[PDB]
């Protein structure tokens, strides 16, 4: 009627309506008008009638052929020339997509930001697929053997409350789309080894006017973890190198780093920390500038 | 009133060939067609070929398709009949007429006629 | 083959060189069974013998009046017409394409108002052996009633070396609802026969699409103070629907002597102010204010 | 109702509905102001309520379509296209009265269809408001 299209036949694609980008494809249009042997069968791509690679197979079916189809989307529809009408009668239409099969997800990593209460698992999905790719994250306990699955389109947060059976789990990721399906290697985790302490931030910057200038840097974190190692970077904005110092800090008290420095230039500062020995680090804190007197 | 004038006839020998022409003064209708008939002695005039001024495939009699070919020239407004490989059984008066019911082989469907030209084939 | 009217049948012929045509069987309308012979048109050559005649219809020569005879007298007639199809296209020789609004427009219909009365036109270069037949209705499934008059010659002009003839029909919807919003379209269907050549034509439309109000009424001018300006005044045409507070109109006014692309001004009021020049003229059209149907013709006055 | 307010913005819809505005047919629910719904001049003197009821039902039905995936989704509307203004004004006139999913390839055909029918609806509606503001003010 007015709120709906009324097809009078059907259209199909070989190999499929979703196919690998750059492949040869054949589009078939089969008319089914009552009381009409189509004089001609036309194809339209994005509203533009096609003029090449069309062959009339039999009295009711026509075939359009494309070499190396590169568009990721395209709206197709075909029509019929009926002797009893001056208009072309719509047969049917269809949206076709092109893309790529998914890569094998690698770089699978699962961490627990402190206090977050959930575990954040990410991965490298690989090259672009263009088409709707879904990801399934499997979590299995090496103890109780019970497996939970989670569907997602990007990354995922799993709640620690759901990780009841033990502290040793296996995690792999499955990527799937119309054109293919791949699976990551299993990554095993120990919920004690994948913790990243809560953010450490720089508060202020004090300089003392006592002969050689000491620039005390105040920074702190709200982490309950005991053994913690940290790193801090400081370069002169004019410079393009990073100078760093390492510390095994005790966050019971606010830390203060004592620096002998040069006057009257801009500076930058950043910090990151980890549970000592563990695999993962914090991200680098935001930039903290400080000009000296 | 359209006027039709035949010409090109004469005496040729078996195996020869003529090209008759039918000069028309105009066209009753855009879809009008000109047809050649042939009237042998003793018999009635029989259809040979016909062609529309607006083109398209012509309409030939059952047999003549191989030897005879009909063509047109809208500029000069004349219709031609190329006769090849003539036999003594082709001797007759060749007339031309205009019709508004292409395709047709029936004389009474042709409204306007010429007076015809004589073709004689002698063995 | 199918019956067009009493004792008149139409054969659909897909013609091309060496086409086989259609096999048609005719049966003499008689209780008798033996001693029956057949003719075609006014020729007395017998074509077959028996109560039934089988013919291979493949050209206009095979059409016409087939008649069966017994004992030297006539029994029944059968007239065969042809609907010629060539390369998938039905013939359209009888009517001329008017090309307004769209190409392939052989029937052109207009309405002066929403009353439900409309008139259709068509053109032909033929003057003899020509017959038309016009029916109409609203909707196709469960059709409502639309009565039409007879088609008759209305005009006759020149088309180069041919005279062009114009036929027209008056039609009226049995039960009209001028204010309503149409959901199903009017269908006009015209059969045409010329000698042995059958053809038919069609046209679908909503009244609102084919509406063309008559020109503005009582167009007049009057000078103004100082500068050479004029006040143009007009009224609604009589044929237009009523009341005018419900069926409103828009108007276009333009000056034009002898690049008058800027002389046009539009308004919903029934008078305007314009500037006149030597030997120039003022003219005004009318269109339905709330639906862009067709403009009327011009109503003009000299400056 | 405020006839002068509905008349000025109902004629605004007509201008918009045609500023935006093929030859494809199909082998083959929507509210039309059908005959007997009291929207002719006579019906408004008897009772405007019958007509304002049907016009209201139509303004919300069309606004629903104009705000659905048919017009919002892909392919996208041009920058100058005024479909948004229509949707803005359809809901504006519905407040003054009484305080399925489409595939991309269909939508260009649907957009043309819907706007073709909207023009005929908005036309008659501008006529009743023009008649009401001029008689039943
Ligand atoms: C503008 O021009 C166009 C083109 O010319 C017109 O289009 C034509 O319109 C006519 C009339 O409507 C159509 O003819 C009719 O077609 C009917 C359908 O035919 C097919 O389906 C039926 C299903 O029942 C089959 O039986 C038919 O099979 C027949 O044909 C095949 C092959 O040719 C044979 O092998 C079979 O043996 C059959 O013979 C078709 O497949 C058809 O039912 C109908 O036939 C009846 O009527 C005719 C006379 O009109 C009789 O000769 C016939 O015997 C049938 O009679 C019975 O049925 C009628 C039904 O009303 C009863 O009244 C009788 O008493 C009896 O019981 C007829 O043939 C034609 O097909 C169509 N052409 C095209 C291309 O579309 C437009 O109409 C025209 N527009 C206007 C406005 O005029
Ligand atoms: C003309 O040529 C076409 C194309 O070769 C033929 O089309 C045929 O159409 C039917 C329609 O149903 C197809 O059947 C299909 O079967 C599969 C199962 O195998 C099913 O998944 C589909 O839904 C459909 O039912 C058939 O496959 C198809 N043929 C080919 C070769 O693709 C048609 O039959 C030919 N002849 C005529 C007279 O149309
Ligand atoms: C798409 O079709 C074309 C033509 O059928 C294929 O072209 C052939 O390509 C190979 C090398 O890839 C050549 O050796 C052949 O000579 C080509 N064919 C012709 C007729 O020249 C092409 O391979 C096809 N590609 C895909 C992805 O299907
Ligand atoms: C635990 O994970 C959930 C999601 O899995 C986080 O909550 C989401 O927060 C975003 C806002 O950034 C909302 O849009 C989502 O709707 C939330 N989802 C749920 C399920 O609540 C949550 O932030 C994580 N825990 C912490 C402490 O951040
Ligand atoms: C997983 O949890 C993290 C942490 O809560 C979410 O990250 C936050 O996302 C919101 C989105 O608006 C940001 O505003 C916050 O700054 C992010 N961090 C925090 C600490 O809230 C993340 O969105 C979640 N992802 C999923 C898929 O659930
Ligand atoms: C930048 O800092 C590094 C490390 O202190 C130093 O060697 C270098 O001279 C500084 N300047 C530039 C231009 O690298
Ligand atoms: C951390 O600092 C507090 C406060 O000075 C101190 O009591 C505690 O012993 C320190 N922890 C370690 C491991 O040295
Ligand atoms: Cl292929
Ligand atoms: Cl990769
Ligand atoms: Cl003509
Ligand atoms: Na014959």
């Amino acid at each position: 009627g007015i709120t709906n299209i009324n097809c009078s036949g059907h259209i199909w694609v070989e190999p499929a309506t979703i196919f690998k980008m750059g492949m040869n494809i054949s589009i078939y249009c089969q008319a089914a008008i009552k009381n009409c042997q189509p004089r001609k069968l036309h194809f339209y791509k994005n509203g533009i009638k096609e003029r090449f690679q069309i062959t009339r197979i039999n009295k009711t079916t026509a075939r359009l052929w494309y070499k190396n189809f590169l568009e990721p989307h395209a709206s197709m529809y075909c029509t019929a020339e009926c002797p009893k009408h001056f208009q072309e009668t719509l047969i049917c239409g269809k949206d076709i997509s092109s893309g790529y099969p998914p890569d094998i997800p690698d770089e699978v990593t699962c961490v627990i930001y402190e206090y977050s209460g959930n575990m954040t698992c990410t991965w490298n999905a690989g090259k672009l697929t263009y088409i709707d790719t879904k990801y399934v994250v499997h979590v299995k306990s090496l103890e109780t053997e019970e497996e939970q699955q989670y569907l997602t389109s990007s990354y995922i947060n799993i709640s620690t409350d759901s990780l009841q059976g033990g502290k040793k789990y296996l995690v792999w990721v499955q990527a799937a789309n119309a054109l293919g399906m791949e699976e990551s290697k299993q990554l095993q985790i120990h919920l004690d080894d994948i913790v990243i302490p809560s953010a450490a931030v720089i508060s202020r910057a004090e300089t003392i006017n006592a002969t050689v200038p000491k620039t005390i840097i105040y920074w702190d974190s709200q982490t309950t973890i005991e053994k913690v190692s940290c790193e801090m970077r400081y370069k002169a904005t004019t410079n393009q190198t990073w100078n760093v110092k390492e510390f095994d800090t005790n966050f019971t008290y606010v830390q203060q780093s004592e620096f002998y420095l040069e006057p009257n230039i801009k500076y930058v500062f950043q910090v990151r920390c980890q549970e000592t020995g563990k695999r993962y680090w914090q991200p680098w804190s935001s930039l903290f500038f400080h000009k000296t007197p | 009133e359209v006027q039709l004038v035949e010409s090109g006839g004469g005496l040729v020998q078996a195996g020869g060939s003529l090209r008759l022409s039918c000069a028309a003064s105009g066209r009753t209708f855009s879809w009008s067609a000109v047809g050649w008939f042939r009237q042998a002695p003793g018999k009635e005039r029989e259809f040979v070929a016909a062609i529309r001024w607006s083109g398209g495939s012509p309409y030939y009699a059952d047999s003549v398709k191989d030897r005879f070919t009909i063509s047109r020239d809208n500029a000069k407004n004349t219709v031609y009949l190329q006769m090849n490989s003539l036999r003594p059984e082709d001797t007759a008066v060749y007339l031309c007429g205009e019709t508004s019911l292409f395709p047709t082989s029936r004389g009474s469907h042709y409204d306007t006629w010429g007076q015809g030209t004589q073709v004689t084939v002698s063995s | 083959i199918w019956e067009l009217k009493k004792d008149v049948y139409v054969v659909e012929l897909d013609w091309y060189p060496d086409a086989p045509g259609e096999m048609v069987v005719l049966t003499c309308d008689t209780p008798e069974e033996d001693g029956i012979t057949w003719t075609l048109d006014q020729s007395s050559e017998v074509l077959g013998s028996g109560k039934t005649l089988t013919i291979q219809v493949k050209e206009f020569g095979d059409a016409g009046q087939y008649t069966c005879h017994k004992g030297g007298e006539v029994l029944s007639h059968s007239l065969l017409l042809l609907h010629k199809k060539e390369d998938g296209i039905w013939s359209t020789d009888i009517l001329k394409d008017q090309k307004e609004p769209k190409n392939k427009t052989f029937l052109r219909c207009e309405a002066k108002n929403y009353s439900g009365r409309f008139t259709c036109w068509w053109l032909t270069t033929i003057s003899t052996d020509l017959t038309f037949s016009v029916k109409s209705s609203r909707g196709s499934s469960d059709p409502q009633g639309v009565t039409c008059g007879a088609a008759t010659l209305s005009a006759e002009r020149v088309r180069g070396d041919n005279k062009e003839y114009e036929y027209s029909v008056e039609c009226q919807e049995d039960s009209a609802c001028p204010a309503a919003e149409e959901s199903l379209p009017i269908e006009v269907m015209v059969d045409a026969v010329h000698k042995l050549k059958y053809e038919n034509y069609t046209s679908s439309f909503f009244i609102r699409d084919i509406i063309k109000p008559d020109p503005p009424k009582n167009l007049q001018l009057k000078p103004l103070k100082n500068s050479r300006q004029v006040e143009v005044s007009w009224e609604y045409p009589d044929t237009w629907s009523t009341p005018h507070s419900y069926f409103s109109l828009t108007f276009c006014v333009q000056v034009q002597g002898k690049r008058e692309k800027k002389d046009r001004v539009f308004t919903d009021k029934t008078s305007a102010t314009v500037i006149c020049r030597k030997n120039a003229s003022i003219s005004v059209r009318a269109q339905d204010r709330y639906y862009s149907s067709s403009w009327s013709e011009w109503a003009s006055v000299p400056c | 109702p405020a006839w002068t307010q509905c008349q000025q913005l109902s004629q605004k819809l007509c201008t918009l509905a045609w500023s935006a505005h093929m030859d494809l047919r199909e082998e083959g629910d929507v509210p039309h102001i059908q005959c007997g719904d009291g929207c002719d001049p006579q019906g408004l003197r008897d009772n405007s309520q019958f007509c304002l009821q049907r016009i209201h039902q139509g303004l919300i039905f069309y606004e629903k379509l104009l705000g659905s995936d048919i017009f919002t989704g892909e392919p996208s509307l041009l920058p100058d296209s005024p479909v948004g203004q229509l949707h803005a004004s359809l809901l504006g006139l519905s407040q003054l009265l009484q305080p399925s999913p489409s595939q991309p390839w269909q939508r260009l055909l649907l957009r043309f269809k819907i706007l073709r029918s909207l023009q005929a609806f908005v036309a008659v509606a501008a006529r009743v408001f023009a008649h009401g503001a001029a008689t039943l003010s």
